[PDB]
């Protein structure tokens, strides 16, 4: 029932601000902090600040003082994280987490660890390209008896990342989404894979659903089997 | 300022008890909170106060506190624990949160695993957008080194190969991505294209054809 | 003893 669901990702220039929200659901917003970590694709945890949703005072962290700035709306129930004069250092993922306790007496409720979602922010003065979207029609080479492996093939975006979904959510089962590669171009290419019954093939519906935020497209390609 | 200091790697071997250490100058008077992040997933929190264990985490984690150190102990790991592992705490006045450095915990002895191959051939679509592309997928191997390589016919291919760092994935095993950027003319004139997969001295390859 | 951190200016301490 708790749930904290964060924004999309986002570029930047160098020397720019980016601002990510955190909107949360299923508690009483004004009784809980909420805390700002970040981490670079290949390094550690970075603990950047927290914020009361009733108070709004805000806790810095020293390497961060004067370029962060975390704010909250309590009509809305969503704190705002804003990070300005960016750096190729800042490229990371950015998480929003309720504190652990609620209230003056430092109690908990039904959970303690919520995690948003996370949003991968890029600084970068390279052009931001869009994905082209091609159906993987489905093989059955690789085996598992009665099963065959559809997918789609994202080509050509920059910067990451691309989330792809199957038939809006309600394929989970088998879906495999491999990293992308980053070519010489300068772009970045992936795939995503779902293994499915070979009975299905032909009578139920298979759609990836590629987003890519940073450059606001979507695509949804319908997957189907090939014509020979 | 205020800093948590953790062992940068601790090796362990199946069904021993590892230690992984985290030490902080607040501790004495402040609580110790443990995250396990596997890779490419979010952190998980499996410790909180010094102690105390979260509903979902497995029995076999647990974590003490004295002095100036804090301590987390996985009795009986496997691989399924072999993640990063960080320390948080706060500084003395309560405000600022600090997370540690980091510990790789390691399990040792984890046996070879054959890769799956599967290659898709170019789309009928993107043939009509003047391009063409192969992709080789690679799923289920350990460890994770893998040699991939692309043929013309029977000609190594000389251009137009990516390949992926190979990434753990869910159970502990590597996956990785191979792509072979060609024109419609060379799809449509070579007989047949492969990749070739080697791993651990065995060598599957797979062919496509064109149409 | 040890005390926890509730939020910014909360902190019940020993």
């Amino acid at each position: 029932q708790v749930q904290l669901v964060q924004s999309g990702a986002e570029v930047k220039k160098p020397g720019a601000s980016v601002k990510v929200s955190c909107k949360a659901s299923g508690y009483t917003f004004t009784n809980y902090a909420i805390h700002w970590v970040r981490q670079a694709p290949g390094h550690r945890l970075e603990w950047m600040g927290w914020i009361n949703g009733g108070d709004g005072n805000t806790k810095y962290s020293q390497k961060l003082q004067g370029r962060v700035t975390i704010t909250r709306d309590t009509s809305a129930s969503t704190a705002y994280m804003e990070l300005s004069s960016l750096r190729s250092e800042d490229s990371a993922v950015y998480y929003c987490m309720r504190a652990y306790y609620y209230g003056s007496r430092g109690l908990v409720d039904d959970a303690l660890d919520v995690w948003g979602q996370g949003t991968l922010v890029t600084v970068s003065s390279a052009s931001t390209k869009g994905p082209s979207v091609f159906p993987l029609a489905p093989s059955s080479k690789s085996t598992s008896g009665g099963t065959a492996a559809l997918g789609c093939l994202v080509k050509d975006y920059f910067p990451e990342p691309v989330t792809v979904s199957w038939n809006s959510g309600a394929l989970t089962s088998g879906v495999h989404t491999f990293p992308a590669v980053l070519q010489s171009s300068g772009l970045y290419s992936l795939s995503s894979v779902v293994t499915v019954p070979s009975s299905s093939l032909g009578t139920q519906t298979y759609i990836c659903n590629v987003n890519h935020k940073p450059s606001n497209t979507k695509v949804d390609k319908k997957v189907e089997p090939k014509s020979c | 300022s205020y800093e948590l200091t953790q062992p940068p790697s601790v090796s362990v071997s199946p069904g021993q008890t590892a230690r992984i250490t985290c030490s902080g100058d607040e501790l004495p008077k402040k609580y110790a909170y443990w995250y396990q992040e596997k890779s490419g997933q979010a952190p998980v929190l499996i410790i909180y106060e010094d102690s105390k264990r979260p509903s979902g985490i497995p029995e076999r984690f647990s974590g003490s506190s004295s002095g100036t150190m804090a301590t987390l102990t996985i009795s009986g790991a496997q691989v399924e624990d072999e993640a990063d592992y960080y320390c948080f705490s706060t500084d003395s006045s309560g405000d600022l949160w600090v997370f540690g450095g980091g510990t790789k915990l390691t399990v040792l002895g984890q046996p070879k695993a054959a890769p799956s191959v599967t290659l898709f051939p170019p789309s009928s679509e993107e043939l009509q957008a003047n391009k063409a592309t192969l992709v080789c997928l690679i799923s289920d191997f350990y460890p994770g080194a893998v040699t991939v390589a692309w043929k013309a016919d029977s000609s190594p291919v000389k251009a137009g190969v990516e390949t992926t760092t190979p990434s753990k994935q869910s159970n502990n095993k590597y996956a990785a991505s191979s792509y072979l950027s060609l024109t419609p003319e060379q799809w449509k004139s070579h007989r047949s294209y492969s990749c070739q997969v080697t791993h651990e001295g065995s060598t599957v390859e797979k062919t496509v054809a064109p149409t | 003893k040890k005390g926890i951190a509730i939020g910014p200016g909360r902190t019940l301490y020993a």
